[PDB]
DNA sequence: ATCAAGCTCAAGTACTTAAGCCTGGTCTATACTAGT
RNA sequence: CAUAAAGACCAGGC
DNA sequence: ACTAGTAAAAGTACTTGAGCTTGAT
């Protein structure tokens, strides 16, 4: 409800707009500093001090304004936001 | 109406009896206990388009050490005072050579006038009364002690045989009922007499200023 | 202040910088007064 | 839910915000637009784990205007301690008045 | 007949104020921009 | 011996 | 890119506002 009712981003000749759609929410998952991915348990990350957290996604479509008779929309799928504990 | 009124101007004129005979003045004993009905037949019965006018009510009274030393007291007739009576009472005053005077006020002053009492300070002193405020005698209640008003010698014995300055007294102001009740200025020394309940008797001493 | 008066400026930037001036010797005095939004260094904090 | 869905309204406004600031700068240029490098995601995650990592439940830079004791660590005596803590209501009123 | 001078009383708008002493805890130093 | 800063909030004791 | 500048009553104290008295006329 939150990323669905919110103000689009209208702003101005050739103009780029994109839009947020639907959001996926993943289980909690550790990315280590190596960069790797492990789902990690609460008492790893009280003993660690760690946050017990899972990442968040979203899809968002894109949209030009030209008016050169082609309106091509570039749709994109899980973009990264941030972490919800 | 006019029984009410003549009972205000019984009541007053009584009020000033004790009051001059407080200040150290000569009051025969008839006024004092001067019952109403000894007012209503010397005086008159109303003073509702009456004999009573407000005038014929003066009083002047003479000094007991000093026959030079007269009182003049005014019941003037209009509510409010301006500067004009005052003028003329201070004219009558001028032309009997009187110098103290009280002024027992109906309904209240103009403060151009109170101002027109404040200035002629080392020679004419007059002073203001309300008459609301001289129906009862405030030195007969029951939280009001006795005042004995000092002469010089006596205030040299304080400030000698304590061994105290002038200012290490405690005070009064000369803005509260009694002492203007006693009519006292600036420099005087007042005596207060009450009773305790540790020790019997107290005597406390009081510097107005 | 002191070269923007040695160089001879404006006269009107003077006039905002005489009210700084003012302001930052008269809040390190007293920095509560009302009105006068005060002034705080770190984490929003304010001064003593 | 309904105090971080208001703690998230804030910086979801607020990540909308640099979006906008990052796409204002790369318009001008006429070159192209791109979202991958655009979305700062420090914001949420930050912002989240800061007010409930300290209690003041705002920003970090209105640290004064702000609400603070809730969110507050969780009491390991014994397990009624426990079970009160977690069963607990308050009302805002200032605790100096009679 | 109105006209200033000077003064008093009344209402409107800010500043200042709230018990003593003691013991443990967690978090934080600014997120953002130009020098380099 | 010397060195362990300091502020803000919170939960408590009499 | 890396890293250093950086914007609740409740007492009093002061001001304005309306109207008065009075000398002038």
């Amino acid at each position: 409800r939150i990323v669905e009712d919110a103000p689009p981003i209208d702003l101005q000749p050739p103009r780029y707009l994109l839009k947020f759609e639907q959001i996926y929410l993943s289980k909690p998952t550790h990315w280590e500093r190596d960069g790797a991915p492990s789902p990690m348990m609460p008492n790893e990350a009280r003993l660690r001090n760690l946050t017990y957290s899972a990442p968040l996604y979203v899809d968002i479509t894109k949209t030009v304004i030209k008016e050169g008779e082609e309106q091509l929309q570039t749709q994109h799928q899980k973009t990264f936001i941030g972490k919800i504990p | 109406d006019d029984e009410e009124e003549t009972y205000r101007l019984w009541k007053i004129r009584k009020t000033i009896m004790q009051l001059c005979h407080d200040r150290g003045y000569l009051v025969t004993q008839d006024e004092l206990d001067q019952t109403l009905e000894e007012f209503k037949a010397q005086f008159g019965d109303k003073p509702s388009e009456g004999r009573p006018r407000r005038t014929d009510l003066t009083v002047l009274v003479a000094h007991n050490d000093d026959p030079t030393d007269q009182m003049f007291v005014f019941f003037p007739e209009e509510p409010k005072v301006g500067i004009k009576t005052i003028k003329v009472y201070c004219q009558r005053m001028q032309e009997e050579n009187i110098t103290r005077a009280l002024i027992v006020v109906q309904q209240g002053m103009t403060p151009s006038a109170k101002q027109s009492l404040v200035d002629m300070a080392p020679k004419y002193i007059l002073e203001q009364f309300l008459q609301q405020e001289l129906l009862i005698n405030i030195t007969e209640h029951e939280l009001v002690p006795e005042h004995v008003v000092m002469t010089k010698e006596e205030v040299t014995e304080l400030l000698a045989r304590y061994k105290l300055r002038e200012n290490q007294l405690p005070r009064i102001q000369a803005g509260d009922p009694v002492a203007r009740y006693f009519g006292i200025k600036r420099g005087q020394v007042v005596k207060i007499i009450r009773p305790s309940e540790t020790a019997g008797r107290y005597i406390t001493y009081r510097l107005v200023q | 202040l002191r070269r923007n008066e040695q160089n001879g400026a404006a006269a009107h930037v003077i006039a905002e910088d005489v009210k700084l001036l003012q302001f930052h010797v008269a809040t390190m005095v007293d920095n509560e007064l009302p009105g006068l939004p005060r002034a705080m260094q770190k984490s929003g904090r304010p001064l003593k | 839910g309904p105090l971080l869905a208001f703690l998230f309204r804030g910086m979801f406004k607020n990540l909308l915000k640099e979006v906008r600031i990052y796409a204002q700068k790369f318009i001008d240029r006429g070159k192209d637009f791109n979202l991958e490098l655009a979305i700062k995601t420090r914001i949420i995650s930050d912002g989240l784990k800061y007010s409930l990592a300290t209690g003041n439940w705002g920003d970090q830079k209105k640290a004064h205007q702000a609400r603070a004791g809730v969110s507050q660590v969780l009491n390991r005596l014994t397990f009624a301690s426990t079970l009160s803590h977690l069963r607990r209501l308050n009302s805002p009123i200032g605790r100096d008045g009679k």
